[PDB]
């Protein structure tokens, strides 16, 4: 008969795990709660939740679990099934899923002093409010709020878990150096913890662990930013084509079709939240508007190129501006009645070529204008996306 | 009557068998659990979720000195069967699993010998989380590990071990995922290569903790890229080589830009296809993705060059003048270096004929300039495209997992050659 | 606490959780029921299911659990597992794919006077009608019908804790805004039993969808396609890019139709406003293609084989062109050698007259092209305003 | 509370594992009555039918009865179902392993021993899809309830009776019932069914079947696929008015309409059942319009080839020209060479004009043929679906209506 | 009933469900195992997982559950909960993502001679290999392997109820056809222990796929595209729509490749037959486009720079048309223009001749390729 059996029989002769340990009426049980993030599984922005593999680290003192180790074979510590001992139901309040409790229910460790220590494992799905303004170049601030679902501040007192050395107090999510899987998409920046009670309700002591995770946007870059840049290059090129070739529309509208295809590609990844427009979506819409304006201006250029003296008469103002003002600033600078018919056709062709030259000047002007506009817009959007860096202060 | 009921009543009821007490004489000693894994079949490796779903039979074995009896006394009962709910079992748990399972799926009966030796082979479906090395997709190999730990007891109480088979004479540790050659069905698009097993200890942590010891079963699985080669790879490279032929089209027939831009649309469609098939990690761009970006930028460059050639083809004396140096260098070097192949009315009409002829000759010179720059661009681009795609896909194809499963270990964990 | 262990053992000595907690069978237990909404999990319009995260608050009086605090060292409140005491079987009457009653079964507070205060959490997948007619500018009225299932009035009386559900700790949805939330208590009498009231409580919320996501993601590209649709008429028929432009904007609209089918919910109760606008854009593009085919056909109308009608001449040569003030519309062998030149002169004259008739056809085609361009821009503007002014005026 | 001692007396000698039978050869009647609350969804991809139903089960357990005079007039007691014997009536034809009810509410034991269990449940029943008229189809699938353990010699499944007549329907509440929004219930009969190939010693001999004849509202499909697809495919007939002048872009329009039809093929294939017993009506229309579009493209190629022939490339014989022009009632020497060249080029143009005219005639005739074929095909295909309606009787041979 | 209450109280008074139901531990309890397939839920070729709704049928004898019917008022049969008696540990060895053993725990019939018959339902997600080579005209031989997990021969014996699984109540799948179904029992011995046979039963079904869905959704559009790609050659090069037609057919084929990758299983064990046909169609379209580019470049050949080879002129212009049946200062400047136009017209004639030759050969190769790929498996 191993004396551990006798010790268990002695401890749990009248022990009731349905009452909190209070040696005197009105005594509060101090519970230290910490977190150990083994793997940040996912942050699904479509449903705005984060799935994390965690080890909750609870430590309290049950005065009923005391014994003299000298009276036994030096049994300083003991391993008890979790269901056989009292435990504060330290649950995750802000869970997107309906599950509050832990998943594993590992054995609790009890010292002869009564210091019960518990390290259960869980797969928590906590609701995280996605700040979708700079997606994908965004830093998310997700939170995990742990507290006793039933016991208020007049029955339990929450504290931060002590380190391996009991002298200090850990104010952060303890990340195990080994046995930790670094998430491919997200990067941890700050992982603090704070006990944040609310003033309106005095009995709302709870411990909150924050994760400031910055996204690595390489996937979204390679799959949307570069193709949009190529489409923008094509839209700028549209105005270098000659109208006589007959492919201005065949290029511009096909670039628009490619933009639509990229929008279809992005339709399954952008968050479904209407607080703000993601910067990637703003860039997509800017490129789409630019391509639409390229189509419109190519249509205008083609209409100006095919204008004819027998269909249009060149106005005085156009003949003035597009002949004597822009070319300096754009570096263009250009047997009886048979003869009479040829001369008339020559004059008609001269006026037609004047229309064509006006079209060419307008085409060059639109080329320069759209190059400038596209470059400025893309540079501004990328600058704004780049400047979005999580604050050094975590505001723990 | 049956002697098994009497033996069970003696072992569990009369002897006060405490299920929650570790099976050891003294609290100071340790209980050794030897465990092994048998991969029944690899269900899937979903890279979009980084989830390895597998079916494994987990074999535990230990010594419970309370579950012992005199075999000759109870009618020579050799083996005994007992449900896990009645006897102490070590809760070996798969620590890394994106789904919150943590446990075997059946909890089948344990087999007990008269000397106390207890074995247990429950099956389980495990959805573990392993990162995807997407660098050489789809010609890539993944390294997915199942990590089992004893979170109920620390290393001072139970010590996990690799099971050790008894080969002729000596005992050799089983350091691999034992797989049945006959009853194993090879998974589609995945083949196991090395499948090593190792027990790890972390000295930086203390023995009186649940982090001190682990048992990890690794799987080096090589993806069979036949599906991707058939569907995504070959059509895309064919469309690219088709884009490469936009230079051979004469500028007279107005489809020079249309073919290139439609090839770009097709490559955009392929990009849409390949986007939905990979996780959004940023360790490195996948081989298919970086090849796609290379070829898409090359097609954009081809479109730009075709636009330049078309612009050069429609230059006219009324709008542009060909400089001496331009036509000189082009029409002299490039074809050779590329081995290309009343009476007043009459006076006025003849003058107009001569002027039109000169205009036509200059237009023809512009056309020749366009053709020669087109051929130059073709000879510059097409070799670049072919060499780039061949280099990318050869580099991807040569990617193989190392001959030895671990970095410095020369053992080459395999059932053929055991150690010790 | 030994006092609390003694109290818990004493209370549950002779206690039957099956039996209703009342002094006499004639009397009724009066549960006061409050509901607090923590977050709005989702709203699925395809199956018409609203998933909410709620916490119930049932307060009742169990006279069997009363004790004297001075007899147990001054204990005033305890916590008991819900599986140990009688609980009212509140059921969501309009449940869909979710749990009908509370399944988490957390602990409950118990005073020395027998007042049970139970606050269990739940995820309610309520089935409420989704009126998808003004989507995405829709206002969904959605209800949750709690009721005591097995019992009734004069047996188990349910009451609302407050006139309105508690939304103090409500997390902002990010896609909906709670315009008004209320809770009503209904007595229902059946003709079979005229003195047996059946009681229920319905909590209704009015949720206004935030349309920023759907507007930007769907309506803006629809606006772009509708705008580019009418632009085909400013493109001259001399370029062969008219049909390529029309059919390519059609193809872009088809890819965006794929996008729309992916994004907007698939339902057949009514045609959504966004669906009406998409169909309007599709028909607009189809009609544009029909009309541009007509104008192409009348552009190439052969002069010799098609005599020019007088009415079309009178309408489209002087009347209409003079109206458009903004446009730029125009408004042996010795004798054989001499004979040959006369022959080519006659050939030139005939060709010139044929080309004059051809350009007459061209001018008529261009005039109708301008008229159709103006009417198409106008009809696009008025159609967009008509379809999207029904709700925006109301939402003002 | 007298219910206390009443319950303690009732369940003191109660074994929930014993079917109540006053004697050997006593078949206890079990009356069922379904009540549909919300027809959640018919998922045709996996041929499942998710419904929410309150199922009323009434039986008579003789063990739980009491003399109401001894107690203080109590004659109706609610007991949790986990403590009592249950008939174990389950849905046999479930796609997933969910047989029992979803709540296990209390039962209302009465004075005489009658029991009125009323569990709500959520059922994913099997539903074979008839895809021969999709999306203008009506589905006829059912919920089959049977005793999972007891056979026809122990229990007796039957439909309930309210006012002297059996309730042979599903009893959808007229007021508190919102329509599914994609399906409309047209018939909802119920009947007790026997297999007649199993002896009544087997548990599967008897069953209660509740049918749900439902018609899909085609509004979403009509407004998002069919109408856009019909509008797109209507453009192949415009191709006969575009000129064959090498710039009219006939084949461009035809082949791009074919591309749009391919995109719509992707769209429909994304949301079409995979039963493979029949090809769906929308799939038939898509195949038809892609085949007629292929014919339109071939016709455009033929017209462009006929209208772009030259004397050196294709010689124009008298027979073809006659047929297609009858059946349509529906320095002195320097100048001489100049004149000869002008005459020869004029003759070449005049010869090409004949081929242009032949192309025009073929264009008009083929336009009429293609428009007739396309209109007739579209009208027939999308009129057959409209005329596919639910039969006016729940059962063909029965003159009964099965309506309350 | 009071008699049945007393009987069930007596039966399980000293009954131990842990102990095997045999009077002597040396002997074995003999269990007959039958299977009935209610419905084939689905077949997943990517994961090679077949989901089937089945009902097991275990019949064994428990000598401890015997009673005299005349001592309990003629009671012959009763229904006990499965958890209240000893149960065999049948496990689906081919399990994949599903439950290994019986989990529903339905009640079981118990005769007065101890003959227990238990018919629990189950959903088996069996892991059987999918030979995707003749897809969709394929035939899948799929198995499910049951046996006792902990015990073995000489402790428990498993025997088939019949040579064939019960298919009487099998609801028609609609997507597969049960060609033939059988069930075999295997004894396997091990050299470590040569007197303890291990018994198992494998039930195998031959499922023939109904190909109408995949045909009408994949092959028919592929047939249309492969017919249209060979049609561009009848289109004259004078129209500028030749390349537009070819590349638009190519784009339609790419979108349909998106469709098929959405539809067809994503497996790499072998090339599916429709995958092979789609690759053939892609190669066909690519070759047609390359040939079209060559033909257009030939058509636009400038005679000023290019002198047509004598052999080309001879062979084409002489041989080919005879095998076919439906095809044929100012003055000096005009003469030069006429000569250049005549030479360019000869180039155009050569282009037309090669275009017709390629049209004929491509129609023939389309017919052959369509026949060759499918007719191999269509012979049945
Ligand atoms: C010819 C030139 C182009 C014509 C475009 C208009 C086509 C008609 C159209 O779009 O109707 C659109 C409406 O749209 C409107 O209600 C406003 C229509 C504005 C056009 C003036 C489409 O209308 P609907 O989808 O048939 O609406 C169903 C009405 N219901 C909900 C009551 C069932």
């Amino acid at each position: 008969s191993v004396m551990e059996d006798t010790l268990l029989s002695v401890l749990f002769e009248t022990y009731n795990p349905k009452v909190r340990p209070a040696q005197t009426v009105g005594d509060k049980v101090t519970v230290r709660v910490g977190l150990t993030l083994t793997n940040l599984l996912i942050l699904n922005e479509k449903i705005e939740e984060m799935t994390t593999n965690v080890f909750l680290n609870l430590a309290w003192t049950d005065y009923r679990l005391q014994w003299d180790p000298a009276a036994y074979e030096g049994i300083k510590d003991l391993r008890i099934p979790s269901s056989d001992v009292w435990q504060p139901d330290i649950v995750l309040m802000n869970n997107n899923d309906g599950s509050f409790e832990i998943t594993l229910h590992v054995n609790v460790l009890v010292q002869h002093t009564g210091a019960v220590s518990w390290q259960p494992s869980a797969i928590y799905r906590s609701s995280c409010t996605i700040k979708v303004m700079y997606f994908p170049f965004d830093w998310q601030n997700c939170t995990m709020v742990f507290k006793s679902y039933t016991y208020d501040t007049s029955e339990v007192t929450l504290q931060h878990a002590l380190d391996a050395k009991g002298e200090r107090e850990v104010k952060e999510i303890v990340i195990n150096k080994d046995a930790f899987t670094e998430n491919g998409q997200w990067s941890i920046e700050h992982k603090p913890s704070r006990k944040n009670w609310r003033s309106d309700d005095p009995s709302y002591e709870d411990v909150t662990f924050y994760l400031i995770i910055q996204r690595k946007p390489l996937f979204y870059i390679v799959y949307t930013i570069i193709p949009c840049i190529l489409i923008s290059i094509l839209a700028i090129l549209v105005f270098y084509l000659p109208p006589d070739a007959g492919e201005k529309m065949s290029l511009s509208i096909s670039a628009l079709l490619a933009v639509t295809v990229f929008l279809l590609l992005l339709a399954d990844k952008v968050p479904e939240t209407s607080l703000s427009v993601p910067i990637i979506i703003r860039y997509l819409m800017f490129i789409m508007i630019l391509v639409a304006f390229s189509v419109i201006l190519s249509v205008v250029v083609l209409n100006l190129h095919h204008r004819s003296p027998n269909t249009h008469t060149m106005p005085n103002w156009i003949r003035q501006i597009f002949i004597e003002t822009l070319p300096p600033f754009l570096w263009i600078q250009r047997i009886k009645y048979i003869a009479e018919q040829l001369e008339s056709a020559s004059e008609f062709d001269d006026l037609k070529k004047d229309w064509q030259y006006v079209a060419m000047v307008a085409d060059r002007l639109f080329l320069y204008v759209f190059f400038v506009i596209c470059s400025i817009g893309t540079f501004s959007i990328f600058l704004d996306a780049s400047h979005n860096v999580p604050p050094d202060n975590p505001f723990a | 009557v049956n002697e098994e009921e009497r033996l069970i009543n003696d072992l569990l009821i009369v002897n006060k068998y405490n299920k929650h007490v570790r099976p050891v004489k003294h609290n100071n000693e340790v209980v050794n659990i030897a465990l092994s894994l048998t991969l029944s079949n690899l269900i899937s490796l979903k890279e979009t979720d980084e989830t390895l779903t597998s079916n494994v039979w987990m074999d535990h074995a230990w010594y419970d000195h309370r579950l012992t009896w005199n075999a000759s006394e109870y009618s020579d009962i050799s083996i005994l069967r007992l449900p896990p709910e009645l006897v102490w079992i070590p809760d070996i748990v798969l620590q890394n699993n994106n789904d919150g399972q943590y446990h075997v799926a059946y909890f089948c009966n344990v087999l007990v010998r008269p000397n106390g030796y207890v074995t247990w082979l429950p099956p389980a479906i495990f959805r573990s989380s392993c990162p995807i090395n997407v660098l050489y997709f789809p010609f890539d190999w993944q390294n997915c590990s199942l990590k089992f730990t004893a979170l109920n007891y620390d290393a001072n109480e139970i010590t996990m071990d690799l099971m050790t088979d008894t080969i002729d004479g000596k005992d050799y540790p089983i350091e691999w995922i034992i797989i049945d050659p006959e009853a194993f069905t090879e998974n589609g698009e995945w083949e196991i290569i090395h499948k090593p097993a190792k027990k790890n200890i972390y000295p930086d942590k203390f023995p009186n903790g649940t982090n001190y010891q682990d048992v990890t079963f690794y799987l080096i699985i090589r993806r069979k890229p036949l599906f991707y080669v058939i569907n995504f790879i070959t059509p895309c490279v064919l469309i690219s080589f088709l884009a490469s032929l936009a230079f051979y089209l004469p500028a007279e027939s107005g489809e020079k830009m249309s073919t290139a831009i439609s090839v770009l649309l097709a490559q955009a469609v392929f990009l849409l296809l390949t986007s939905q098939r990979l996780p959004e990690t940023a360790l490195a761009v996948p081989l298919i993705g970086k090849y796609l970006m290379f070829i898409m930028s090359l097609v954009t460059g081809v479109i730009v060059n075709c636009g330049i050639v078309l612009n050069f083809h429609f230059r006219t004396p009324s709008t542009h003048v060909l400089s001496t140096r331009v036509k000189q260098i082009f029409l002299e070097k490039l074809p050779r270096i590329l081995h290309m192949s009343g009476i007043d009315s009459t006076n006025y009409i003849v003058k107009q004929i001569k002027e039109k002829n000169a205009y036509d000759e200059e237009v023809g010179n512009w056309n020749l300039v366009g053709q020669t720059i087109d051929r130059l661009s073709m000879f510059i681009i097409t070799p670049v495209m072919v060499l780039g795609t061949i280099f990318i896909f050869v580099m991807g194809n040569f990617n193989h997992p190392p001959a030895k499963p671990f970095e410095g270990d020369p053992f080459d964990y395999s059932s053929d050659h055991p150690r010790c | 606490s030994e006092h609390e262990t003694r109290l818990v053992a004493n209370l549950l000595e002779n206690y039957n959780k099956v039996i209703r907690p009342v002094e006499h069978h004639t009397h009724f237990v009066d549960i006061t029921v409050g509901l607090q909404l923590i977050q709005l999990i989702s709203v699925d319009e395809v199956n018409q299911i609203v998933e909410t995260n709620v916490r119930l608050r049932q307060q009742w009086i169990d006279v069997r659990l009363r004790w004297n605090p001075a007899d147990y060292g001054g204990i005033k409140k305890i916590r008991l597992p819900s599986d140990d005491v009688w609980l009212p079987d509140l059921v969501l009457y309009n449940n869909a794919d979710g749990d009908f009653a509370i399944v988490h079964m957390t602990k409950l507070l118990l005073d020395y006077t027998g007042k049970i205060m139970w606050t269990p959490p739940a995820i309610f997948k309520s089935y409420c009608e989704i009126i998808v007619t003004h989507f995405p500018f829709d206002q969904q009225n959605c209800t949750m019908k709690l009721g005591i299932w097995t019992y009734d009035g004069t047996k188990v009386s349910i009451s609302p804790e407050s006139d309105r559900p508690d939304l103090s700790t409500f997390m902002e949805s990010g896609e909906w805004v709670m315009k008004d939330y209320r809770g009503w208590k209904h007595w229902v009498y059946y003709t079979c039993c005229p003195d047996t009231p059946y009681l229920d409580i319905t909590y209704h919320f009015i949720m206004q969808r935030i349309p920023l996501y759907f507007v930007v993601n769907v309506i803006i590209p629809c606006l772009l396609f509708s705008f580019l649709t009418g632009l085909v008429f400013y493109l001259p028929t001399d370029s062969g890019e008219k049909m390529t432009l029309s059919i390519s904007v059609l193809l872009s609209l088809t890819v965006f139709l794929l996008v729309i089918v992916e994004l907007i919910p698939s339902t057949s109760s009514a045609v959504p406003l966004i669906g009406k606008y998409m169909l309007f854009t599709m028909i607009f593009v189809i009609s544009s293609i029909i009309i541009t085919v007509v104008v192409i056909n009348t552009h190439h109308r052969s002069p010799s084989t098609h005599t020019m009608p007088q009415w079309v001449r009178k309408i489209f040569i002087d009347t209409i062109p003079n109206v458009m003030f903004f446009s730029t519309m125009k408004r042996p062998d010795v004798k054989s050698a001499i004979e040959g030149v006369k022959y080519i002169a006659e050939h030139m004259k005939s060709d010139e007259e044929s080309s004059n008739a051809a350009e007459e056809w061209k001018y008529v085609a261009m005039v109708i092209d301008h008229i159709l361009l103006c009417v198409f821009m106008l009809i696009c503007i008025i159609g967009t305003v008509s379809v999207f002014a029904g709700r925006l005026i109301e939402l003002s | 509370n007298e219910e206390g001692r009443l319950i303690e007396k009732l369940l003191g000698d109660y074994d929930k594992r014993i079917i109540p039978a006053k004697t050997l050869d006593h078949i206890i009647d079990v009356t069922l009555k379904l009540t549909l609350t919300n027809l959640i969804s018919l998922n045709e991809k996996e041929e499942a039918l998710t419904t929410n139903v309150w199922i009323e089960i009434q039986w008579n357990d003789y063990r739980l009865s009491w003399n109401t005079s001894e107690y203080e007039g109590i004659d109706l007691v609610r007991i949790p179902s986990e403590l009592l014997w249950l008939p174990d009536v389950v849905l046999e034809n479930n796609v997933d392993g969910q047989f029992e009810v979803a709540y296990y509410a209390n039962v209302l034991v009465y004075n005489d021993g009658s029991m009125y269990w009323l569990p709500p449940a959520i059922y994913r029943s099997t539903c074979p899809i008839a895809v021969t008229y999709f999306p203008f189809d009506w589905q006829n699938c059912s919920l089959v309830f049977r005793s999972q353990t007891y056979n026809a010699h122990e229990v007796n499944l039957q439909l309930s009776a309210e006012e002297g007549e059996a309730v042979e329907w599903i009893h959808i509440d007229p007021e508190d019932f919102t329509e599914n929004g994609e399906w409309t219930i047209r018939h909802r009969p119920a009947k007790k069914n026997y297999n007649w190939q199993l002896t009544k010693d087997d548990t599967d001999f008897q069953e209660i079947i509740f049918f749900l004849i439902i018609q899909r509202k085609p509004l979403f499909y009509i407004i998002n696929i069919i109408a856009p697809c019909v509008l797109i495919s209507s453009l192949v007939v415009l191709v006969y008015f575009l000129p064959a002048q090498a710039g009219g872009q006939k084949c461009t329009l035809s082949i791009s309409v074919l591309l749009a039809q391919t995109i719509f093929l992707f769209l429909i294939a994304q949301k079409v059942p995979e039963t493979s017993l029949n090809v769906p009506l929308i799939g038939k229309y898509l195949i038809f319009v892609m085949f007629v579009s292929m014919l339109i493209v071939m016709n455009c190629v033929i017209v462009l080839n006929v209208s772009l022939r030259t004397p050196n490339t294709h010689s124009l014989s008298e027979k073809i020209k006659h047929l297609f022009l009858g059946f349509l009632p529906k320095c002195v020497e320097a100048c001489n060479f100049i004149a000869k060249s002008t005459k020869e080029q004029n003759d070449s143009g005049s010869e090409n004009e004949n081929w242009v005219l032949i192309g025009k005639v073929i264009d008009k005739a083929c336009f009429w043929i293609a428009l007739l074929l396309f209109s007739i095909g579209t009208l027939a295909i999308f009129l057959t679906g409209h005329f596919n309606q639910v039969p006016e009787f729940p059962f063909p041979g029965d003159p009964r209506k099965y309506v309350p």
